[PDB]
DNA sequence: TTTTCAAGGAAACGAAACG
DNA sequence: CGTTTCGTTTCCTTGAAAA
């Protein structure tokens, strides 16, 4: 469970990398 | 065998007329009953052996006839079972649940109705033979014959006790009256008499028959088929126990035939419990006789609730007990036990809004607390006088049901930390609310008076919300039965919203927010609130004061970093939902509450900060700097865009990030934690956008040639990270700040990884007739990123990756020429989790090195790893 | 004796694992 | 890619309570 964190990942990296809600809709890429 | 032809597939067929025929024809035929009776049960089993008429003629060699047909399964391969998994699946097997399970059991369950009609049930002789062959046939070892030998007898056994009763309550007891009525006064019939007396006879001697029948099929069948060694022929034995006990009351509901549940509520198997906790419940609606179970098997019952191997036992364990504090046969000392159930250990397993498996634990043991709130709620009213009066005329009703579910949720609480591991205060609140959540619908109606509750101007006496440390439990309890209102139900919730909204300003008015315990529920109701449950309510009026007096709180005290402060997401919430509302008086506030910030910073770094200063404190300023003003405009940023005059980032870029190295020798390990540059990514990620706002402005009308100056914030922004970066990367090693300068580090190179992606992004997100734009974008910008930073961003990720292999304990391969002393790494109390904060870094990374910024040789020592750390380093390498 | 609500189960669509 | 198993949502049937 600890190695096996595909799903996790993607929360973890839009929670910990944006905090405002505008910008990061077109300062992110695709 | 044309019996079976008309049974397994007819659906909407009657199931009586077809009885008739083989009841009148056994008087007529005799062995051509039996035959097709056998032969219809072996169908069933998967087998093409038969049984002639010769055979099942022989009716006292049972024991041969039915070991003769034994071989022929045995020795038989291919075998499959066509009820028992049409029974559990209609759409899977080839027969469906309809034409093999329903009609099936009616065939059975109403076979003795027709008997009564034609006068074959008393005539006897034929229910003898029925009972020779089911006996003999329910005793072999292969699963297959025995399961539907017992089931067979059991489908019998349930209409005897109906009949039993019928027949004692509608012929017995109605033809007791009618001789009674033929006894007074000097006056016998004689004629009736005798045809009263004859038809009584019969009345009663049905009844021993049928009794018979029953103690024969109890004595040799049930007794010896509950301690059977598979499972569903083990619960279908106890399934149709309940039928039998619910009908047939004077030969069945007794003490000696009620152990056989307190018997197998502790067994091996996990589909009998299942079966005995959902019929135990029916035993109590019935009602000394039936105590005397409870009061020596309760505890069991409790090891059951608790302590069970299978999840889909306690749910109905607790609803038997339930009922058992409703009855009163649970002590006080043994509710505690219970009551402490919705604490379970597990955080936030499953899911909440879905109804899963941990939410209808949690809602029976809610149902289970509504009866002993009840039950002491209306104890507690006869033991101690009512005074005449209270607050408003008299709240008899909801003042006494809140006062005392004050104490149980608190002692539930209690009684579960005393045994556990103490933790922390924040890993209370969240079971508090998971638990709280749902208590709702339990206490819904009588909410409002918890509310004034809050403002305790008025008293009241008890004889044999007051201090501070009970006020927070009282909040946070109210404040997650406020969230968790809204997810379960309907119509229970627009109540409690037009109920409860007006009484938040009094709240935050009467009780002091001077400590963040305070502030922490009573914001997290406000999430919970839109445009539709503030409009419909007609009190939007007060939202406008409402915004104002958080504000207040919000500039007078100060807030740190989210690792310590509780406050950081606090007020992040409380904005992002009041953004959300999307009004424009709310705006307005905020950006004046920004502007006047702004203001109060500049007016702090030009004489506070100053160079021209010999104070050496910098450790006692820099916090104050970043919980005054700097993690504030950190958080309004968010969703209100700010904006910077360069003459303020000139004295804040100036005073303070190209000065941070001889600031750095009086930093602690606490002081560095506080410090993030999230806010100077905010000032470019604005200054990035509201140009983006002006490329929207192609399609109108009314570039004024800044383009060099509206640069130079940004560009001034880059150059002094990428100096900062440079300065920090030559620094003393020692064990002491080893943490907090790779910390630092780590930081800036995030903020700088972040504005150097956006503005490669804004580039070439651009259209390819602004040209004009383009050339000051390389003209303004000579480096994005510097190659000594590069050095500094390799080092932060071999620090991260070692770090991770210290962790996993697993070595690295590297290069040669490399600074191979930081393999055995310090303990670092800035990383709380390393795995995250390492596959971000490790994705920024890649990011810039997919916009070309990186050179190749970085790719190379990056990717060489990829086997060593998992699937997730390779996902990076290649995707 | 009849009506209404709720509780359990089955059907159908969806998601995640798996091959 | 396509299948297979598990979880979720909605509707239907049965039972439990009250008039």
């Amino acid at each position: 469970p600890t190695n096996f964190t595909t799903k996790r990942l993607w929360s973890e990296i839009t929670e910990s990398m944006s905090y405002l809600p505008d910008p990061i809709l077109k300062n992110f890429l695709s | 065998t044309e019996l079976f032809d008309i049974l397994s597939t007819s659906e909407d067929v009657s199931i009586e007329e077809l009885l008739r025929e083989w009841l009148e024809t056994y008087s007529e035929n005799r062995d051509k009953f039996l035959q097709e009776f056998i032969n219809l049960l072996l169908n069933c089993c998967g087998s093409v052996a038969r049984v002639e008429d010769h055979d099942v003629h022989s009716n006292e060699s049972s024991n041969e006839t039915i070991g003769e047909i034994q071989l022929l399964f045995q020795r038989q391969k291919l075998h499959e079972f066509y009820l028992l998994i049409s029974k559990e699946n209609k759409k899977r097997k080839n027969f469906k649940m309809g034409p093999l399970y329903q009609n099936f059991a009616e065939f059975m369950t109403k076979l003795l109705e027709v008997a009564n009609d034609l006068q074959l049930l008393y005539v006897g002789n034929l229910v003898l033979d029925l009972l020779t062959w089911l006996s003999s046939f329910s005793v072999c070892k292969i699963r297959c014959f025995r399961y539907i030998s017992t089931l067979t007898l059991y489908l019998f056994q349930d209409y005897l006790t109906q009949q039993a009763v019928n027949l004692e309550k509608n012929y017995l007891a109605k033809l007791s009256k009618q001789l009674s009525l033929e006894e007074k006064k000097k006056r016998p019939n004689n004629k009736t008499l005798e045809k009263l007396e004859s038809t009584i006879a019969e009345t009663q001697g049905s009844k021993v028959v049928i009794d018979s029948i029953i103690d024969n099929i109890v004595k040799l069948c049930f007794v010896h088929r509950y301690k059977d060694v598979s499972d569903l022929i083990r619960s279908e034995s106890m399934l149709h126990l309940s039928i039998w006990i619910k009908n047939y009351p004077e030969y069945f509901l007794k003490v000696t035939f009620l152990k056989y549940f307190g018997w197998l509520l502790s067994d091996n198997s996990v589909s009998v419990r299942l079966q005995v906790t959902k019929i135990l419940p029916h035993l109590i609606i019935q009602n000394s006789a039936i105590r005397q179970v409870f009061e020596r098997f309760k505890t069991k019952i409790l090891e059951v609730a608790i302590r069970d191997v299978n999840l889909d036992v306690r749910i109905h364990s607790i609803q038997v007990l339930t009922e058992a504090s409703s009855l009163g046969y649970l002590d006080d000392s043994e509710i505690l036990i219970i009551s402490s159930l919705m604490f379970d250990e597990e955080f936030d397993p499953f899911k909440t809004s879905s109804f899963n498996k941990r939410s209808k634990f949690l809602s029976t043991v809610a149902k289970f607390l509504a009866r002993v709130i009840k039950e002491k709620f209306d104890e507690f009213i006869k033991t101690h006088e009512d005074l005449p009066k209270e607050v408003d005329g008299l709240e008899v009703g909801p003042v006494v049901q809140v006062g005392i579910f004050i104490k149980i949720l608190n002692d539930s609480l209690i009684y579960h930390l005393k045994d556990c591991a103490e933790v922390d205060s924040r890993t209370k609140i969240r079971m508090l609310t998971q638990a709280a959540e749902f208590l709702s619908p339990y206490i819904s109606t009588h909410l409002k008076t918890i509310c004034n509750l809050l403002i305790s101007d008025t008293e009241s006496n008890e004889l044999i919300p007051i201090d501070r440390n009970s006020t927070i439990l009282y909040l946070n309890v109210f404040h997650g039965l406020c969230a968790g209102a809204n997810n379960p139900k309907i119509q229970t919730k627009d109540s409690v919203k037009e109920i409860v909204l007006p009484l938040f300003y009094d709240l935050l008015n009467a009780a002091s927010i001077e400590s963040a315990d305070i502030l922490c529920p009573l914001l997290e109701s406000f999430i919970t609130f839109s445009l539709d449950d503030w409009i419909s309510i007609g009190y939007e009026t007060e939202l406008k004061k409402i915004t104002d007096k958080t504000i207040k709180a919000f500039m007078d005290s100060t807030i740190g970093n989210s690792k310590v402060d509780m406050k950081y997401d606090i007020f992040a919430k409380f904005i992002h939902h009041i953004h959300h509302f999307e009004k424009k008086e709310l705006q307005e506030k905020f950006l004046n509450q920004i502007a006047t910030l702004k203001i109060h910073l500049k007016k702090f770094l030009q004489e506070k900060m100053d160079p021209n200063n010999s104070r050496d404190d910098y450790k006692d300023l820099t916090c104050s700097l970043y919980e005054l003003y700097i993690n504030k405009l950190t958080i309004l940023g968010r969703d209100y865009p700010i904006e910077v005059d360069e003459e303020l980032l000139q004295l804040f870029l100036n005073n303070f990030v190209s000065r941070i190295p001889i600031m750095f020798q009086d930093f602690d390990d606490s002081t560095a934690q506080e410090i993030n540059f999230k806010m100077l990514v905010l000032l470019a990620t604005w200054n990035l956008e509201k140009w983006r706002e002006i490329i929207e402005k192609v399609r109108d009308y009314e570039i004024s040639k800044d383009l060099r100056s509206v640069w130079k914030p940004i560009a001034a922004i880059i150059g002094r990270l990428n100096t900062l970066v440079i300065s920090l990367a030559a620094t003393n090693e020692t064990f002491e700040n080893i943490n907090s300068l790779f910390y630092l580090k780590w930081s800036a190179c995030t903020s700088l990884m972040d504005i150097i992606v956006a503005i490669k992004i804004f580039e070439l997100k651009l259209p390819a007739d602004a040209t004009t734009w383009r050339y000051s974008m390389s003209e303004q910008f000579p480096f994005y990123l510097h190659d000594n930073a590069s050095k500094v961003l390799l080092k932060i990720f071999l620090y991260l990756e070692s770090l991770f292999a210290k962790q996993v304990d697993v070595q690295l391969e590297r290069v040669a020429d490399e600074d191979a002393n930081l393999n055995d790494l310090p303990e670092t109390g800035f990383f709380e989790n390393i795995e995250t904060e390492f596959l971000l870094f490790t994705v920024k990374l890649k990011g810039l090195m997919k916009l070309n910024i990186l050179d190749e040789r970085f790719a190379s020592r990056v990717a060489l790893n990829k086997e060593k750390l998992g699937p997730l380093f390779k996902k990076i390498v290649d995707d």
